[PDB]
């Protein structure tokens, strides 16, 4: 049992990590963060910023979630991110990922008390 | 028989020293993604040197570097070493540390499986490797050199190896830019080889349609070929056409055919359907990331319904399929008694397409066991139809609906069906679907009612 806020950190938070030198970054991280258990998570984003920085996003621009929920927030500044995309050669339990890096604004859904990220919505 | 298997752990000096006596005694030692470094390779070398029972050693995904890798191979040169399977995948091996390979491969006459994937040895490192592989005492059954920074100049040395070996069963050179001429040299080496090759993987190797007559020749020459992976190569329809005659030979017993992202369209899919209808041996086929379109899908479905087709798994993720193709899959899900897995993610099916599929699956006599419908633009309005399937279907064990447009309301409709203990589904996959804490509570309540039910997110 984990809270939504804990699940978000496990799946999307890697403050000190870096993928720019490691093409196998996603392969390691998706496996380590328990996102290849039972099924290969098709796509996932890791954020390389301090946890407190990502949490501060909930106090920034309010926008609409992709599913039309209204509790989504866009980061004021572009953040360092690594995208992981499952390759079409994958067949569970073999999960091979393509690793890409960007600096882009993120959109997260915030919930509960304290008001923290519980869902990664998009990068813009 | 003694086996140790560590996956994804931070081995502290404490936890580490514990294992040394084991590494000196055990038959099987796997230390994968364990944060090992060169600081630990002398322990490994010493341990292994004194281990006459060791047959498998895997150290994949550890930052050993050239020094670390060097130390490990050094310890594997005792006349006592009995090793059969060795993996140094993703261990930071560069050309700089390959000078030891020729010596190691000469002495390790028991070695059958060698994994060097994800090491940037390059062509210079590969040549040193082949100097070892060339040694008469080096008789591998399996060689994996995926993503090792190799180019066309590595093909001649590799081909020269294949010509004189007879024990090769599996060869993977995927994700190396061998180029058209390099691939021709490799094929020639395979043709001239007496090896009864069982598996050949050359994903993303710069293979073109021009290479496909040679690959056809390769297939024809290896009646033992069970798996062929030519994914992520620009083969095109013409390439497939040049390939199919070999697949159609009576001696061909191909089991798995992987053609992910090969610039194939409808007519190329047509060529392959000829193979589906004639080769009962073909059990797994991937055409993911090819623009087959609805016409392509129509052809597959008609072939799947032919008596000659016994396909078990079909991978067609990201194939530009729309709701218009779904009536044809319905006939398949209803009639085909061989298809157990159907991956249709990342196709713009919509609620319409998925509702159609639900019509066929809402019968209790289907055989489909796994269905992926992720990123198919499924909304809340398609979930009630899926809910009905979960009630009425008696074969579906896994359903993937990740990355769709649905939300809590949709998900709640699915959970309601799963409340029934008679439901056949064992695993529901819902990655990147956002629902509120309220739905989660209903979700975790169900999980505790039915512990055998796996809901993945």
């Amino acid at each position: 049992r984990e809270s939504a806020a804990q699940k978000f950190q496990r799946q999307h938070m890697d403050p000190d990590g870096s993928s720019i030198n490691s093409p196998t970054y996603c392969n390691q991280m998706m496996k380590r963060r328990d996102m290849t258990n039972g099924s290969c998570k098709p796509v996932n984003t890791f954020v390389h910023e301090p946890l407190a920085d990502v949490q501060a996003v909930c106090s920034q621009e309010n926008v609409t979630c992709k599913n039309r929920k209204s509790n989504c927030y866009k980061s004021s500044s572009a953040l360092h991110i690594t995208d992981c995309h499952l390759k079409g050669n994958s067949k569970y339990p073999n999960c091979d990922y393509k690793t890409t890096q960007y600096q882009k604004h993120i959109i997260v859904a915030c919930e509960g008390n304290p008001y923290v990220p519980v869902h990664f919505d998009a990068t813009v | 028989m003694m086996s140790l298997d560590i996956q994804c752990e931070q081995l502290s000096d404490a936890r580490w020293t514990e294992l040394l006596p084991l590494i000196q005694q055990y038959e099987v030692v796997r230390l994968d993604d364990c944060g090992l470094t060169e600081v630990r390779c002398k322990d490994i070398s010493s341990a292994v040197q004194a281990n006459p029972a060791l047959t498998e050693l895997s150290l994949r995904t550890n930052e050993l570097g050239d020094g670390g890798v060097g130390l490990v191979l050094q310890g594997l040169q005792n006349p006592t070493c009995k090793i059969q399977k060795l993996s140094l995948q993703n261990c930071g091996l560069t050309e700089a540390g390959c000078g030891i390979l020729p010596g190691m491969l000469r002495s390790l006459s028991t070695l059958r499986e060698l994994h060097l994937n994800d090491n940037p040895m390059g062509d210079a490192g590969l040549k040193l490797l082949c100097e070892g592989l060339q040694d008469p005492q080096c008789r591998l059954e399996k060689l994996q050199l995926e993503y090792c920074n190799l180019t066309a100049t590595s093909c001649e040395p590799l081909a020269s190896v294949l010509r004189v070996k007879a024990d090769f069963k599996e060869l993977v050179l995927s994700n190396n830019d061998l180029h058209e001429p390099g691939v021709r040299i490799l094929c020639q080496g395979l043709k001239d080889s007496a090896c009864q090759l069982e598996s050949l993987k050359l994903e993303n190797c710069g293979i073109t349609a021009a290479n496909c007559k040679d690959l056809c020749d390769v297939v024809a020459s290896k009646a033992s070929l069970q798996e062929l992976d030519l994914s992520s190569n620009k083969l095109g329809n013409a390439g497939i056409a040049a390939l199919c005659p070999g697949l159609l030979l009576p001696s061909c017993k191909l089991r798995t055919l992987w053609l992910w992202e090969c610039d194939i369209t409808a007519e190329g899919c047509k060529d392959l359907c000829r193979v589906l209808r004639a080769k009962q041996s073909l059990k797994e086929l991937s055409l993911a990331s090819n623009e087959l379109k609805d016409e392509g899908a129509r052809l597959l479905c008609e072939s799947l319904l032919e008596p000659g087709c016994q396909l078990e798994s079909l991978w067609i993720k990201t194939c530009s399929l729309t709701a218009a193709s779904c009536p044809y899959f319905c006939s398949v899900l209803t009639k085909s008694r061989s298809l157990l897995e159907l991956q249709m993610s990342s196709n713009p099916l919509g609620d319409e397409g998925v509702q159609e599929l639900c019509k066929a699956l809402s019968q209790p006599d289907t055989v489909l066991r796994e269905l992926w419908l992720g990123d198919c633009d499924v909304t809340n309005s398609g979930c009630s139809s899926l809910a009905n399937v979960l009630l009425a279907n008696r074969s579906l064990r896994e359903l993937d609906l990740s990355n769709n447009c649905m939300g809590g309301p949709g998900v709640l409709q699915l959970l309601e069906s799963l409340k029934q203990p008679s439901c056949t589904l064992q695993q529901l996959v819902l990655y990147d679907i956002y629902w509120t804490n309220e739905v989660e509570e209903q979700l975790r309540a169900l999980e505790e009612e039915r512990p055998s039910l796996r809901i993945i997110s």
